This record gives C-alpha cells, structure tokens and sequence, in this order.
RNA sequence: AAUGCCGGUAUGAGUAGCGAAAGAGGGGUGAGAAUCCCCUCCACCGAAUGCCUAAGGUUUCCUGAGGAAGGCUCGUCCGC
RNA sequence: CUCAACGAGAGACUCGGUGAAAUUAUAGUACCUGUGAAGAUGCAGGUUACCCGCGACAGGACGGAAAGACCCCGUGGAGC
RNA sequence: GCACCUCGAUGUCGGCUCAUCGCAUCCUGGGGCUGUAGUCGGUCCCAAGGGUUGGGCUGUUCGCCCAUUAAAGCGGUACGCGAGCUGGGUUCAGAACGUCGUGAGACAGUUCGGUCCCUAUCCGUCGCGGGCGCAGGAAAUUUGAGAGGAGCUGUCCUUAGUACGAGAGGACCGGGAUGGACGCACCGCUGGUGUACCAGUUGUUCUGCCAAGGGCAUCGCUGGGUAGCUAUGUGCGGACGGGAUAAGUGCUGAAAGCAUCUAAGCAUGAAGCCCCCCUCAAGAUGAGAUUUCCCAUUCCGCAAGGAAGUAAGAUCCCUGAAAGAUGAUCAGGUUGAUAGGUCUGAGGUGGAAGUGUGGCGACACAUGGAGCUGACAGAUACUAAUCGAUCGAGGACUUAAC
C-alpha cells in the first residue's frame, strides 16, 4: 500500500495536532449556506479513532438541548478549519460506546482529567 | 476511440478543489506498446493490439518472442485488441501511455469480476428466502422449477452454480487525476476484479 | 488462511502444542503433511521467541510449551532446551529452522506422511 | 429417488470409462532405485538429494 | 432508516408525544426514509393540552434519526433518537415553537421555516 | 376423502 | 406371465452408511502398525462414565499360542 | 421478516479401507404442435442435438412405497 | 350436463418460493371522434417492452376498510408449483353445544385437539471437466451464424402564470435537476461478522509457592477489532440515436374526365420489431480469420500405411491463491520472491513483564503510544518448489496460375 501513500502523501493535513481517542476538543467546521461561511464549533470528546492513513476517521459526540449528537469528520479533510483540544480525557480503550447510554453524571466520572 | 490496459492496485480516497470526498480507484497501465495493427483488406475489420507488463524471457515462449519482434519490444503478459479506435493514429511499437487521458474525462471500465465459488441461488440470483418459523422445513432453495404440464424444465430456470470469474464493463465512470510520472490513473467510483488483475479502460461512448 | 485440520480451535491449539513441544524435545517427528505445514511456522516463531533470551520472552514461551521433561539424568525442561541448545544453535540463521520431506502415504488411511526435523 | 429402469451391461461401462486411476509420478532414484516418486523420500535407500536421511 | 411501524417521539409544540408511522410517502415504494422525507403518521400517545389529539392521521416529516447521515464531504451525522415534526399537508409546521437540534438536511429541501424555528442546526 | 395419510 | 414358491446372480454403485462425545508424539513386537504393548503430555466422567450386589447371562474370568471367519476399516489385538 | 449477512462444528466434496437398500419388460431414453383409451422419450409433421463423466435442483417419467381408506357392488363379514 | 382416463392410489383448499404465457390493456407510448375552451375526462383503435403495494379482519380466494401509488389488470399453465415447503380449513380415531332419532348414532351447523416418508436411475435444467474432430504439430489474438441479459417511471424549475378562459383555473411541445423500485460491480467511507488478534473479569484445577501464566466452564463471559465475505454502504445503468413499421395523418393521381390515402409511385408516424448498451459465442461437423515458432528423422511395409526417438510446445510432480467441491484457471519451480520463516512497516488492541516510587492494603504512577499481533504490504533464498520422467509432426488426391 506504499503506492497509495506516495499518492496521498501531498493531501495529509500536518498542521492538525495529536489527540488520543478519549478526550475532548472543539472542531471549527467550515460549512456553505449561502453566500457567507459561517465557522460553527462543534466542542465534545472523540469516540472514535479509525487509522488508515488518509481514510483515517474520528467521531465527536456531544449532548445538545436533551439530544445526543454524534459527528465524524475524516482527519484530513479541508472542512475543518483549526482543531483545539479543550482538556485531555484519562481512558482506558480506545472505542467510547459505553458512554453514549451513560446520562449524564456517569459519563463524567469517566472523563476525568489527566 | 482511445483506451489503454492495466492492472489496478486498490482503492483509496481523494479530495479535490472542494471539501467533497471521492472514492478512487488507483491503477497502473502504462506504458502500451503496438504489437500488431489489423486492416480491413487482410484481417476484415480494423483493430489494434496493445502488450501490457513485459515479463522474463523464461515465461515466454519462441512463437512469443517471435510475435514481438516486429514492434522491437519484449514479450508481454496481457495482450488485448481495441476495437475500433481512429485509424491509423499509431505505429507498431509505439508506447501508448496516460497521458492520452485528461482528468475530466468520461471513460469505460471492464474486467473479470471477483470469482465467489459455488453458490446458492439466494446469493447468485437475489432470490428471495424461505420462513424460518411457523412450522417450515423450506429457505435457501431455489424454488419450483415450474409447471406440470410441459413435462420438463424451461431453458433458463435459476439455479445454484458458480458465481463470478466473468467480464463485467461499468460504463461512464470519471477520470479523478493523472499521474505522467509514476504511470498511475484514478477513476472515480468502483472497478471490478480483484487487485492486481487486468483492467483495461476503454473511453465512453458519447453522448 | 490457517488451516483447520479437522478439529475444534481449542483442539487446534492443543495440538499444534504437543507437535510444538514433541518436536523441541525429540528434534525428529513423522506427522501428516499438513500438519507439518501448520506446525513449522509455529515452531520457527517460537525459536524466534527463544533468540531474544529475555525474561518476557520466555514467559510468552511457557504460555505455549508443554512441561515434559527434555533431557534426562538433568532435569531440564523443554523451556530449558530452547534458550541453552536451539538458541545458540540457530543463533547465525535467520528463519527457516525447519524443513518438510514427504514420505508415501499411510496403510491404514491413504495419508502422506512427512518427516519434520530442526534444521 | 427410485430408479424407474434398471441400468444396461453398456450405460455402466460407459460410465465407468472415467473410473480408472492414474500411474504415479514415479521417476529413477539416483541412489539405488528402482523406483521413487517424485518429490518422497525413497523408502528402499531412505536417500533425498542425496543424504542419507531415512 | 425509518419504517413502517416505527415509534418516533414529535418534538414540537403540537401536542403529540409518540407518534407511529403508517407509510413512506416516496414512490410506490420504499419502507425506508431517512432525514427530509414525508411520512403518514398516526398519534400513538399526546398531552392533554394540544391541538392535536390521541388517534389522528397526520403527516411529519423526519428531523432526527440514529442512522448515520452522509453529506457530500464525506462527514456524517447521527442522532440518539428518531423525532419528527408534524406539518399541515404543506411544509408549514402545526407547532409554534421546536424543540431538540435539527439535522441541516432540511435546508437541501425548501423545508425553511423548520429550519428557522430551530434552536440549533447542524 | 381422499385423505393422504399412508403409514 | 399367479404383487407364485425356492435357489443363484445383477441394477441402483464403488453410491448411502461405517452408529453422540480428543487425541498427539517417542520407543517395542512383527512379513505387514493411525488402530496391539510400554512411556510422556493433553483431554472426559466424577450423586458417575467411580466402588459392590442382586435379577439375569454362564466360562464371557486367568495364562500360553493363533488370526480363517466376527470385530460396520485394519489388526501383531479382543468379550473371536 | 423489512432483508438477509458472516463466523464455529457434523454430514455433504476429495483420497485410502470396507460397503448395502427400495426399484427394475428390453432400451442407442431431446423439444414444439397435433393425433391417440380424449394429458407422449418411443406415433406423425417440423425444430434442434459431437462422445463420456463429476457437483447440484427436482418439472416429467400419470415416479417409488401400500391388490384406495373415500363412492359403489357382493343376496361377503364383524361390532353395536 | 355426460361418465371417455385413472379406485393392484392422478394428494385434494388457502398461503410461502420460483416463474412462464395470451391480450378481451391498469399505467406508461402513438392516434380517431367528442355535447374535447385549458387541466382532468368519455368512447373506440395500434400496441405484452417494462412495471403492476404495505397493512387491519377472517383458514380463507373473494370481499370491506386504512395509507400510498403511474397503476395497484384480467385469465391459462393438473382452479401452475406438497419425490420444493406449511397443515390454519376441509378430512380419521377423543370430547362438547344446538337440532333429529326410543336407541345405537347423524348433521356442506359450530368449537377444542390431532404422525405430511423417499439416499435421483433416465429425460429435463444450473455449473465444471476429460476425449476426439476441425487433413502437419503448436502459442496467442480474434470476426461473428446464433443466443442470453437490460427495457419501468414519479416530483420540482423554466418556457409561462404564456396559449385558452368572464373569472376560478390553467397547458401541448422543448430543455435542466432530483428521487422510488430493479439490476451490475466494489468497499475507499458508514456499519455487520471476524472460534490461531488485543484487553478486562468470575469459579475451580495445574505449572512446588508469591508474582506471572496454562486447561475447562457457549469462543466461560464482557469491550473492541486485521484480512476475507458482506448491505443496510458506495459507484454505475436503462442515454443520445438510425432503418423498415402498426393504428392514424398525408402528397401526386386514374379506374369512374369529378372526387379519392391506393389500385402503380412517394412520405410521416409508437415504451411493439432489427440494431446501437452489456455478456456468452467457429462442436457455426458450414468446425472461419490473422500473427509467430518447429521442421521436414530412423526402421518395416514395394502402394496405402504402421512402430521408435525428437523439435516448437505441453504435461506428470511440487510451492501457492487474484481461482477453487474435485477437475479446471492463474502466479511460480533454484540466472528465483510461489508459499512459509526473518527484518522493517500499515492497521488493531491499549500502556506488557520486571524494577522503582506512594499507600496498612485493594491499587495508581514512571521506565514507555509500551508490549502483543491470523490470513495486509515491502525487502531477504534461511526452508520447501530436487534429480528426473511422459506426451508431442514428417504434413491424402483433383482442378487454374506458379
């Protein structure tokens, strides 16, 4: 698969910093509407890491006005314009789906900080 | 017409001057070399022959070696005719390369299709499956050949058999980007076959 | 793809480590042909195990080497024998320990036999 | 599932024209002979290529 | 994902809580919709304060699901619930007033005073 | 009748 | 020419089956060993798949040879 | 199920050993339309089809298995 | 209705699965007449190419109702299909209700419960092989006689709120997007699975013990997961068009000085037809065609012809999968990366053991994105693809030029 990174290797975004699957971290979304681009922040903690180089994905999941939402956004995408980690979460797995039925206080007890 | 012949890699995901995600489709074909032209007053129809992925002198035979001699090159593994591309446009020996391709363009892709073996006739024919419950003894069966009455089985009934290993063309498929240097073109969407098998891309027929 | 020789994974495992521990020990066993190819890769990776010398490693062999008793008026171990003999013999070699040499097939069944020996 | 007409002397030689197996791959040993199959040990002289290695 | 017989909660002011669904409304057809697509709907379960009442046939179109929803750009969207929002046979909703975040898979349709009444669009 | 039920 | 009786031999056909559930290796005997003996691991039952004691069978128990037929394969082994 | 997709084991598949049964007038045993005891592998006219196997399905051979159990007859019988 | 065939057995309703055929056409396509102003309609033609739904009730077909749809069409195929499937109802043996019968019992009156066997011989169908032929033996590439697949359509915007219409209402034709169902491929995403991947954890047993591990308890259970296979995921298709046409619309025209779609000659005209789209195709015994190798030995048979060795080439045997039940196909066999091992990586899991620190301890922290890793890559002959053997042609005769 070397052959599918050399060609790849010119769209990686480097600039991105380094986040592990268990903390949380605000996403500057460019999105069009028409005609102006707002940059709406999308903060919560990453659930999901899933490598393969440039098909390498993440999920950010966040609890908005009652209702869970859950956002994956491919790593090397040119939509996200800046990624700022808010505080680094202590986990033990690299897969959060137990904290997706975890309301509200238990899912806290379990993102603590490191 | 134009085309080329090659061999695909695998697939990967590529962006291009949008925030929009495109699946790709990586193969190599290049280069092509003329082996052999054919004219309508010796062969009866005009095609041409294209050598793809030159091989050791020990995997080729002399009526090989022989056959490409005329266009100065040496033997090759997958020979092909395309059929019928603007004549004359090509000597023999000429390398046919990528770059007849731009990346905008509208192009047909055939190959032999992934072999699956054996297979029922739920999965080869999209067959619709038996209960599991209330009493049944019946699902994963093809069904009742038919009627009473002609005393046989209609030419054509659907049955379990071997699926796959055939030559399937997906037509008007988009050229992504070209690669001159490292010989490699992506194409938009999926291919059939497995990696690397023979994938020739043939341009649409427009419009 | 592994092969699955006719039996349960657990019998699988089982197996691959009494023909493992059989072939450590007596340095020269006669199984079937494919048992032989199942086995050998097995067998290389574990005097790769038992190259490195150290105290995980060896911990990760015990996990897979049956407790039989390798050399006699000694009292050493078949986990003795691959870090003391087999180590410092294949130390120079890298990969291929092992070679198959095919025999004719059995009376009672029609199975290719092979001879598997430490090389 | 019951055969309706019993099978003639010439239907079942014809279908046991495929019945037949093959001769061996069995070449000259170097050793002693006479003969080994190709790619086994040789049971006579326990020689291969061209060790004595039982 | 939605089908028939699935139990979706209304997350409007109109009254109803539960609500099941009765038909795809696409093509003759499908047994599944996603985001943006109309449904029949009939009331399972309402507060006894609201127009719309336990038993009516209405129609909704569906504003959450769990399923993830693709865009263009290779992102996706999903929800912890499938909700909906019941309208009066037009793209007008019954409620004055929506609650819960709204997937922006309505602005693609002419679906824009949905959208405006939303307290969040993502 | 003609029930099927030969045992 | 009785869906006749008896005996012999075909077709189906080298086809179905070979009857719950762990074996592996090294030595020995032997013309012949995946099936017999020994050893070392591994596995199973364990309010039993353990011990004995009726009914019942009656020599099937032990030793030394043997392998024809019977072990739904083999057999140097056996309740033969 | 919509709507099915994988994974494990046993059989089925291949090889070695052993090895039946129901059935069976002989058989070099296509299709369509007619004809015929009125529903044809064997008849007529036409249309197709090199020879021999292996793995599958079961539309036909009014398939096999039981001298239909239903209905009727017997100057039959049996039980009430 | 009759009783021609079957009582030394032709399984009978309704559903499930798989379909196929005919239009007396439900929609879509093209038209005529309309008391057709336009949309929507009515009737009658040509047209089977494609498609003709999800439920509630009842064993039910049918039927009624709810919600859609372009429409939810009629029938035949043993009221298609039980050696393909279910027995809910009819249709056994038990027991009740109502009625009739003194009674045993009976009821196309009702209700409860009630054994559905078959290892495919032949023809048929779906796939895969081995021979021989195709006047020499081979390796490739192919034309196409023929055959199969596909064929469906909704909504929105313009033209245009235009034509038409007092208003309300509202186009034909022509363009551009976006869908439903179906089909073909493939997973790069989203997920599923992933019994030789990683981690946590319970009970018992074992490695003499702590620590660390092994066995069994559904893979013991739980949380994830590589490759492969997958849809519910993604990409693509039914596009634009030619020729002869059906119903219709006609042109020029006489029989019959007129008239006339026709008797001669020319058009136009449909989702029908034959192609263009895809696939199999020279066993198409009518066995085709192009390119390139190998050559014309020996011995008998005076002729025909027959044996032995061989060239080009292929096979036996072996390593394997992009293939696969087995054959077959494909990549390869020591001037070589075919598989395994080794090394370095990708991905997965999540911070190994040991040591030290803090705590009475359960435990946490540092060494340390650590340790481990099945099929995923790239290098590397370390191991196995050894030596070998077998098959494989000397090219018939006429006719025109050479």
């Amino acid at each position: 698969q070397k052959l599918i990174e050399d060609i790849t290797k010119e769209q990686l975004r480097t600039d991105l910093p380094a986040f592990r699957p268990g903390d949380t971290l605000r996403v500057h979304v460019k999105v069009v509407e028409g005609n102006r681009e707002r940059i709406q922040i999308f903060e919560g903690v990453v659930i999901k890491r899933r490598g393969g180089g440039i098909s390498e994905t993440f999920t950010v999941r966040k609890i908005s006005y009652g209702v869970g939402v859950e956002r994956t956004f491919p790593v090397h995408t040119p939509k996200i314009a800046k990624i700022e980690v808010v505080r680094y979460g202590k986990v033990r797995r690299a897969k959060l789906y137990y904290l997706r039925e975890l309301r509200g206080k238990a899912a806290r007890i379990k993102e603590i900080r490191r | 017409t134009k085309g080329i012949l090659g061999r695909k890699i695998g697939m990967t995901q590529v962006f291009a001057e949008n925030g929009d995600l495109i699946p790709v489709t990586v193969i190599e074909a290049a280069p092509n070399v003329v082996l052999q032209k054919k004219t309508a007053e010796n062969d009866g129809y005009e095609a041409i022959q294209l050598g793809f992925d030159d091989k050791r002198e020990k995997l080729s035979n002399k009526p090989e070696k022989g056959h490409v001699a005329k266009a100065e090159t040496a033997p090759k593994r997958f020979v092909k005719e395309l059929r019928g591309v603007e004549m004359d446009a090509y000597e023999v020996g000429q390398e046919v390369k990528v770059e007849i391709f731009s990346a905008g363009e509208i192009v047909d892709v055939t190959g032999v299709s992934k072999g699956k073996g054996f297979q029922g006739a739920i999965k080869r024919h999209g067959q619709s499956r038996g209960p599991m419950s209330h009493g049944s003894r019946y699902h994963r069966r093809p069904g009742s050949m038919g009627p009473v009455d002609p005393n046989r089985v209609f030419k054509g009934k659907l049955l379990p058999g071997r699926m796959g290993g055939e030559q399937i063309t997906v037509q008007n498929l988009e050229i992504v980007k070209v690669d001159a240097e490292r010989n490699l073109l992506l194409i938009k969407g999926n291919v059939p076959g497995a990696k690397k098998s023979l994938i020739t891309v043939k341009s649409a027929v427009k419009s | 793809s592994y092969r699955k020789l006719g039996r349960t994974s657990a019998q699988r495992k089982a197996m691959l480590r009494d023909l493992t521990t059989d072939l450590i020990i007596n340095e020269r066993i006669e199984t079937t042909e494919t048992r032989a190819k199942e086995l050998r890769s097995v067998v290389e990776k574990m005097i790769t195990l038992g190259k490195r010398g150290d105290l995980h490693a060896r911990r990760q062999a015990a996990a897979y080497i049956r407790n039989e008793v390798a050399n006699e008026e000694n009292n050493q171990d078949a986990l003795q024998k691959l870090f003391s003999d087999i180590a410092t013999r294949y130390e120079e070699r890298q990969g291929g320990y092992t070679r198959i040499m095919k025999l004719g097939p059995r009376r009672g069944d029609g199975a290719p036999m092979a001879i598997i020996e430490l090389v | 599932a019951v055969p309706f007409r019993r099978t003639s002397k010439m239907k079942k030689r014809l279908r046991r024209t495929h019945f037949k197996l093959n001769v061996p791959g069995m070449t000259e040993c170097p050793s002693c002979g006479e003969m080994k199959l190709s790619h086994r040990v040789c049971k006579a002289c326990g020689s291969y290529n061209g060790k004595d290695i039982n | 994902m939605i089908q028939q017989e699935t139990r979706l909660k209304v997350a409007d002011n109109s009254g109803a809580r539960e609500v099941l669904t009765i038909k795809v409304l696409g093509g003759s057809g499908r047994k599944t919709a996603n985001i943006g697509d109309v449904i029949v709907c009939t009331v399972k379960q309402a507060t006894p304060g609201g127009v719309v009442k336990k038993g009516e046939v209405v129609k909704a179109v569906i504003v959450r699901t769990k399923s993830g929803a693709r865009r263009s750009d290779g992102s996706y969207i999903s929800f912890d619930e499938n909700a909906c929002v019941i309208i009066r046979d037009d793209k007008s909703p019954r409620g004055t007033r929506i609650f819960g975040p709204v997937a922006r898979e309505l602005r693609e349709n002419n679906f824009m005073k949905i959208v405006s009444l939303a307290p969040e669009v993502i | 009748a003609a029930a099927a039920a030969a045992a």
